[PDB]
């Protein structure tokens, strides 16, 4: 019993459009864990239609 | 996720000069000695080595080490090595060295000199870290195991061992610990601010995209942690419900329970802040009446036990690893026996999935006897007095 | 002298409406049950008779008091009766009650009602006091025990059982409380301040006298009347000059007669206390580890425009080796040790009658300290009962301290707290073979 | 069978004193401790000496002038015995 696994299932509904939301999971788990300030944000910077959020998923 | 090995040198009442080790059996390790051998004080270096902390009141004076007095030194090193085995199953060491200066009119230093946690594999060992805040984070990590309960409920010391039972305020702060709700709060407060951040510095659709992103991810850790707790508290409960009804004797108390009570914040920047006072609850018939401040000897002792393996079958990564130091104390007949079936009825379902590691320390002859036999433990470990005073380990096979 | 019976109504696991009572027998009391009985309680009603304090932690809610939730009433009433007698052996009656009321909300309110202490002579009852604070004074008085050692080691409690291994501030303010010293240094600043307004005036005094002396030699020389009132003044000017000086020289030495007497006093009891620790330790305690154990204690003076501080400690010994035992010490270590010391306290300390109440001596020891502690107190029965100075309680649920106990002393019965149908706590005695 | 109000007489029979009565004064100090009451030392000193001046301006003029220490050494051990009566 997980507390991103409750993070992940929210997303099961409704996609989080322009961010693949299984990075995301993770990222927030580095971020809260690996603790580094930016990464989040800098993930997100570099994220930089509904394809490509697939192809984002894909990757990971 | 195993432990595999313990070697002790210079704490407490063990010398400076050899080093004595304890081998954890697999699923029960008994350690059993008079007052004063030397047990407790392997929990204690069991505690240290992966949590990075001293047990509460032995802090300074080099209390914690053998005292230097004895023995005519100036100095007394203690090292602590653990050989432990990750979730993964690769094989790890952590050892731990401190040191314990005398000065002259009496006063005492005390320093923790080196920290070093190597991997052992193949024929060759790698240091992943000589940093001791490392240390601790990563051998939480590896266990699979949160460092707050290795603190809390896995090493729990005998002198903390009731604090399940504590004034409301020390409760709170114990599960508040044991919940990581404050580095949730704070996270979640810290993407807001980041969004808010981005907000400000407003591709037209990427920013469209994000306000979207952001609302779902903020609204999942809000949502995810309070589903956490909730989840997390009604399987606990269940577990404390069904442990005291099979062991606890007596009729006086049908069962006991943890509430938990909320504050909550409403925001729509800021989503919905949870605050969780917590509360030991008694039932008896149709009534529910706070613990504390009404319960026995015998009742803090056994419901804090209980609270404490619940607590470690929900909370931790299914690994039966739990140390549990003269759980007997105060305990009628009937109880004693009953706290040894419900143990045994405890290994026995759990045995099965294979990793189970229960440490069991005692002093008592009825208790000792309805877990030795009949387990599979092959052997034991007995804690006695050498002539210098200095406490040794001596394995016996029941066999003889 | 002797603790009689206790009497409880509507207190903690006991019901409302039928009391339970306990009659205290000499030299040996032993209380058994299953965990929760009720045992402890019995304990800490003692307690709250003769000091008038409820439990730690037992302070809010109602929680020494039986829920009213329980019984279907909105209100319980406590009433706990102690018939105790003096050192001269005249008996008394301490009543105190205690009602726990449910609010229309959440909350519940304790309130303290009326407390009679009574007076059996004769055939009649005469009431001694009707009022509370009066009570707490009286009880201890009569028994000729502090009230601060009577809540210290007598009737200490169960969760509290373990205070002299307590950090070294909290084991400080234990053993100020005991030695009121204190009391001790309010009463040395209040005889100073005495001292220096007498030798104010004691100045103004004395040069009112050489005036009034220049006085009386004019008049001797001129010699009527007004000469007479002259040597009167004098005569009374001169008599209070010579009172105060002798003032100030007996409020000095009084002074130091307190703190000589004080410090004397602290050092005679600790000397005598340390002695029977040592005896009793290494009489009682199995291991090799320590021969015995000492309380030290230290005193520090501070200067101010006089006081004695002091600090204590308690300490290891084995092989020479000076060692405190905080932070250091093992937890059946620290339950023995701490049983002897307040054993050792009471009989120092309290006005000898050998009142104790040890609940659950046995916990965290094993079974040679368990065989062993049993004899010492075996031992401690057969030298003290000839005279007919002791009463000792024991509250436990082992059987073999059970067993080294019971039989050979001068105890034809005991007290076992079981449950009743209801779940309501009562008090059966069962006789001995 | 030893207690400071014990201990602080045997200290004023080694250095007695020569205007205050011994044994109200260390029951004085007892009440102030036991009884809890501030001014009952006070309240004692002061009569003390009230009643000793009243003693001493009574006594005639001969009598006064060759010494007074001594009477108030009368007047103190009288008060001694009046305490034990
Ligand atoms: N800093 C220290 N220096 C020297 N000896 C110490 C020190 N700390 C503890 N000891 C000794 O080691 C013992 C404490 O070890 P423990 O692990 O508490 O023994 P134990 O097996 O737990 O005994 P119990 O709990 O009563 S069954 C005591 O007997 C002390 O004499
Ligand atoms: N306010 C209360 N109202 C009703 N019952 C209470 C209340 N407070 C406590 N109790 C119960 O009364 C009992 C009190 O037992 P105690 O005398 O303190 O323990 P005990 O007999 O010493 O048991 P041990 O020490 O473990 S052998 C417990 O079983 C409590 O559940
Ligand atoms: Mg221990
Ligand atoms: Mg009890």
């Amino acid at each position: 019993i997980s507390v991103d696994a409750l993070v992940q299932e929210f997303f099961a509904q409704q996609s989080l459009k322009i961010l693949p939301q299984a990075p995301f999971g993770d990222a927030v788990n580095q971020f809260v864990s690996k603790d580094d300030k930016h990464a989040v944000e800098m993930f997100v910077m570099d994220s930089l239609i509904e394809d490509f959020r697939k192809v984002m998923e894909k990757n990971f | 996720s195993k432990i595999e090995k313990l070697s002790i040198l210079g704490v407490r009442s063990f010398g400076p000069h050899h080093p004595e080790t304890i081998a954890f059996n697999t699923p029960l390790t008994l350690i059993v000695g008079y007052n004063g051998s030397g047990k407790t004080t392997v929990i204690e270096c069991l505690k240290y080595a992966t949590t990075g902390e001293l047990p509460p009141n032995s802090t300074r004076n080099g209390a914690f080490i053998h005292d230097p007095d004895l023995v005519g030194e100036k100095e007394v090193r203690a090292q602590v090595k653990l050989s432990f085995r990750s979730t993964i199953g690769e094989s790890y060491v952590v050892t731990r060295n401190i040191q314990l200066l005398v000065q002259r009119n009496n006063k005492r230093t005390q320093k923790t000199l080196e920290g070093s946690l190597l991997l052992r594999n193949n024929g060759e060992r790698t240091v992943i870290s000589t940093r001791v805040a490392e240390l601790d984070k990563l051998v939480s990590e590896k266990l699979g195991v949160p460092p707050a309960i290795l603190d809390a409920v896995i090493f729990c010391h005998q002198d903390d061992s009731l604090w399940p039972m504590s004034e409301p305020a020390a409760l709170k702060k114990r599960f508040d610990e044991i919940f990581e709700a404050q580095k949730y709060t704070k996270v979640i407060e810290n993407i807001r601010l980041l969004k808010k951040k981005k907000g400000d510095e407003l591709k037209v659709e990427t920013t469209k995209a994000a306000i979207e992103d952001l609302g779902r991810g903020m609204a999942a850790v809000d949502h995810a942690i309070m589903q956490y707790h909730s989840k997390m508290m009604e399987q606990i409960n269940r577990t404390i419900a069904e442990l005291w009804q099979s062991t606890y004797q007596g009729t006086d108390i049908d069962t006991i329970q943890i509430r938990s009570d909320v504050e909550s914040t409403t925001s729509s920047d800021s989503g919905t802040r949870r605050n969780y006072n917590y509360r030991v609850s008694m039932v008896k018939g149709d009534t529910e009446m706070d613990m504390r401040g009404r319960c026995s000897a015998g009742q803090k002792v056994l419901a804090s036990i209980i609270i404490r393996l619940a607590l470690a079958e929900s909370f931790c990564a299914n690994c039966g690893l739990i140390a549990l130091d003269e759980p007997t104390t105060n305990l009628d007949s009937d109880n004693i026996r009953s706290l040894a079936e419900s143990l045994h009825g405890i290994i026995k379902a759990r045995q099965a999935q294979g990793n189970l590691q229960l440490i069991v320390i005692t002093h008592d002859e009825e208790f000792l006897k309805y877990m030795q036999c009949s387990d599979f433990c092959d052997d034991f470990y007995r804690v006695k007095r050498d002539e210098k005073q200095n406490s040794v380990i001596v394995r016996e096979s029941i066999t003889r």
